[PDB]
């Protein structure tokens, strides 16, 4: 027979969405666009493209979140506050986005393209620049339009 | 000189079936297949990849319409994804 | 206790058989590439007609099997380049199929251009912001 | 309980092989379980075997170390040589970064050329993809 | 005889079970399999599916007691070059047909396990012939590209005769290009025009 | 804590099959590299964008037929003169252009590309005249 | 003038059987055999030693194809060791 | 019927391997190559190509271990420590390797080649040069590759 569910349930979709918003992962969903932003202190160390070992469980549960949707292209991008220079900032953030797309492409997502890029403090979402990677300007976001 | 296409493909480039057909039920994707006389005709906007069609047309909105042999499996590219499609008949 | 080192998962004879077909078609393919690249030396690359750029240096990781124009429009949409088509697309599709992981978009366009060799071409004009796709003459 | 017999016994349980031969000792580390696939990026989910091999050659602090990397017969000769060269080099940097001096180490990647099993069979090619670590 | 109908009860069930198991094994390796059997990157200029050249070296035929024939290398054009619309996937060759058979004591059990193993290796021989068929076809197209590089075969000669807007007032077709294959690919027998691939 | 990759080749036949797949993929890539004819863009022969402000208007045309009529009407859309040098043949050289938003400089580049060697487009923005030449 | 080989040996040079044949079970070595029309065809990379073959070809990677009469026992050199193979058919 | 085993069991492989390693015959097994390693004092006398009578039981368990695999070529090679000359050394180890291959050929191996050679301590396995045939550099080794 043709399948009813696609290996996914809507109750598990909203259970993962409430669990990620309880853990401070900002999960916005505007129509069919979906945006999951991790704060950068929850994944990496300070001003470094290196994951903590505890953050791979967080990457496992957002990988289980992206398993539930049928999509085309995940774009992961990252940005952080200014540390030394904007060239080191762009290299830092595209390295951070490329290791998070390396783990998400290794894991079970069903996206055909994953774009990965980093910006050197070029889109801050607050004007408060008091932190390093503790500031909520420093983040890595996962943007995809869920297909049909 | 070979023939041009079927001009039945202008009808199945819309959703209108050929005269004197029997429709098939397409599962697993947005396609409509009819079978007129030992040939099936499938109106898609996914692109058929595996069985090989005999004639094709495409309208203004990227709808294709294929004429092919009677095959129970279509295989399509949706959006870089290879999927399969069932027909019955 | 004695143990040979690689104790992997149990396989079965489908993937065993497909592996021993796969290695024979692999090395006959690479010696076919050896005779082709030694009877014609490769004259030039395609990096002078697809040059790299700032915001083309963003990366992507893609498995894909369909036609070309959807994939090139999606990478140029992510790379902020106006994508344009020169030449009408033929009646058969130009199917390309790419499985790479963490590759920059200029090299993804370069092996897209090699994958649609002799049917299509890609050109990038990076003093403007346009990725153009050229269909063939036939 | 923290000695050489215990750490090669759970190195055997973590399926890295170890043979003693006179003054030479060689570890054999399978790339199929201790490397990511066709890549020189290290499989860090098998980190306690790598912690056990750096706990093994913490015991031998004066020997020079051959690290050689191996493949099987699939690919080009340049592909096999470059992939085993890169895998032997990143095992050399793992030992150097975990605290062996840089002139005790010497990486060399043989593209399948020593071939401790055949390559016509599946389990033999799996045994051919390996890392030899010889020291004295 | 009751052992024998127990054995043929086990045979078709083990055949369809092994066929379903290697169908999921084939679907598990699907990106690797169209990476291997890239027919789409082996078609020619005008979506010509290239022909299947076969190679046999050291060929003896003992015709009688008194005469034999040796030849050094033979090439045969099986399955000639033609127009294709879509490239072939693996799954016209490799895929096995799974229907679940709804057709149902001690020697029934042990002969039905012998029949179950007979159905399992019977489906393995059908998969062996399917990988044999795809290795023959894909090595033939690779061998076509090798002999076209070695100048041993002719390339196919298309001919696109263009027509303008065509037909009467009831039907026009605006750009009406009819594309034929005039020259099929064939092994050329003027042997001094071949090319020698010496690499380094 | 992390995981292995999901359909990783963690299995002794699948590593040989999948590294065979990457070897046939890069040997497909270098046979594509060697038989891929490229042209350099200094000798690419196609028409550049002539950057006139009348030619930077975003037009819209779906039409298929013979070239001189469309190039005449985009010249009078951009208030340019339209010259034709050479002889129009008996079979007409035919274009298909369907776009609902394009700059007509790029429609001129597309019509020069689909003409190719049957015809060609010159454009003189100083005298404000496009020119279809045959051969 | 004699015939050159069989060109069925090009097909049984690969694993693909001759058309309209019957499979045989080769037991005792890595070989396959078919039975086309009162002639068996063996694909192996062992050397056939006893029962007399009528025709052979050999691949690039050194697997041979043999056309011979229907012998129930093949004898082979594996690597200097002389072995037997049973066929059934 | 075709045969399950070729007169050999896997329990008898590991039992003869651990019994020879208990007796001090070091049996390494790398991949598909197999190396058994006899010290020269354990089978020969001192500086002599004459085997002792008690060592034929050791060679009986060596040949009963070598009955169990399928192999094309066994190479038996030997080297003893530096005694009078290198020519005396190579003649002694050549005679030692051919008499232990003569006994292993008259016993059942299933091999097709036995390659016998001897070297003049050209491959030591320690830098300790303690004596004559009591040294572990003074040895005979039996190396082969298990076929399929």
């Amino acid at each position: 027979l043709p399948c009813r569910v696609d290996g996914a349930c809507d109750a598990t979709i909203i259970k993962m969405m409430t669990d990620l918003n309880k853990k401070g992962i900002k999960v916005a969903s505007v129509g069919q666009n979906y945006l999951i932003s991790i704060p950068a202190s929850a994944l990496f160390a300070d001003q470094s493209p290196r994951l903590n070992w505890a953050s791979y469980s967080l990457l496992n549960e957002i990988a289980a979140f992206l398993k539930q949707f049928r999509k085309i292209a995940i774009t992961v991008t990252s940005y952080s506050s200014k540390y030394v220079s904007v060239k080191r900032e762009r290299a830092l953030t595209l390295a951070r986005s490329r290791v998070v797309s390396e783990y998400l492409w290794s894991q079970g997502v069903d996206s055909r393209i994953i774009f990965t890029q980093g910006l050197g403090s070029d889109k801050p979402i607050t004007s408060y620049t008091l932190g390093g990677d503790r500031s909520p300007n420093a983040r890595v976001e996962i943007t995809f339009r869920r297909a049909v | 000189i070979p023939p041009s296409a079927n001009d039945l493909l202008l009808h199945v480039l819309e959703g209108v079936p050929p005269p004197g057909s029997r429709r098939l039920v397409v599962s697993g994707g947005d396609a409509r297949a009819w079978l007129s006389n030992e040939k099936m005709y499938v109106r898609t906007n996914l692109t058929i990849l595996s069985p090989g069609w005999l004639a094709s047309m495409t309208s203004a909105d990227g709808t294709h319409a294929y004429e092919m042999q009677k095959s129970p499996v279509l295989l399509v590219s949706w959006h870089g994804k290879v999927m399969q499609l069932k027909v019955e008949g | 206790k004695f143990k040979k080192p690689p104790i992997n998962n149990p396989s079965d004879d489908a993937t065993i058989k497909l592996a021993e077909a796969a290695v024979s078609v692999s090395d006959s393919m690479l010696e076919m590439a050896k005779v082709e690249k030694v009877i014609t030396p490769p004259s030039k690359d395609n990096t002078l007609t697809i040059p790299n750029a700032y915001n083309l240096q963003a990366r992507a990781s893609v498995d894909w099997s369909g036609p070309i124009e959807e994939l090139t429009a999606r990478i140029a949409k992510a790379a902020h380049f106006r994508f344009r088509v020169l030449g009408k697309s033929p009646s058969v599709p130009v199917l390309i199929s790419i499985s790479t992981k963490d590759e920059s978009l200029a090299e993804i366009l370069r092996d897209i251009d090699y994958q649609a060799g002799k049917k299509a071409s890609i050109h990038v004009y990076p003093n403007s912001q346009v990725v153009e796709l050229r269909y063939a003459k036939i | 309980r923290d000695s050489k017999r215990k750490i090669i016994r759970d190195l055997q349980k973590q399926d890295i092989q170890y043979v003693e031969y006179g003054d030479t000792r060689t570890l054999i580390i399978p790339t199929d379980k201790y490397f990511m696939f066709s890549s020189p990026r290290l499989n860090e989910i098998c980190y306690p075997g790598l912690n056990n091999v750096i706990r093994l050659l913490n015991f031998y602090p004066q020997s020079t170390i051959y690290v050689a990397g191996f493949t099987d017969n699939v690919g080009s000769r340049s592909h096999k040589r470059k992939l085993s060269q890169a895998q032997a080099e990143t095992m050399m940097t793992f030992l150097w970064a975990n605290g062996i001096a840089a002139k005790r180490l010497k990486a060399e990647g043989y593209g399948d050329k020593n071939a401790i099993s055949d390559n016509a069979i599946i389990h033999g090619s799996a045994q051919n993809r390996r890392i030899e670590i010889q020291w004295f | 005889a009751l052992k024998e109908t127990a054995l043929s009860v086990g045979a078709q069930a083990g055949l369809a079970w092994r066929a379903k198991i290697i169908d999921e094994q084939l679907n598990k390796q699907a990106r690797n399999l169209d990476a291997i059997y890239d027919f789409n990157s082996l078609v020619l200029e005008h979506n010509i599916l290239p022909p299947v050249l076969l190679e046999g070296r050291n060929t003896l035929n003992l015709a009688d007691a008194q005469s034999i024939r040796i030849s050094d290398r033979t090439y045969k054009v099986a399955k000639q070059a033609h127009f294709i619309t879509t490239p072939p996937t693996w799954r016209q060759y490799l895929w096995m047909d799974y229907v679940k058979p709804e057709a149902p004591k001690e020697i029934w059990c042990i002969y039905t396990e012998r029949g179950w193993k007979n159905g399992i290796d019977q489906a393995n021989t059908i998969l062996e012939e399917n990988i044999a068929r795809i290795k023959e076809d894909f090595g033939g197209m690779i061998l076509y590209r090798k002999l076209l590089a070695m100048n041993m075969v002719s390339p196919p000669y298309v001919s696109h005769t263009d027509l303008g807007v065509t037909g009467d007032g009831s039907e026009i077709h605006i750009d009406d290009r009819v594309l034929r294959i005039t020259a099929l690919p064939e092994l050329n027998v003027n042997s001094a025009e071949w090319r020698a691939a010496v690499a380094k």
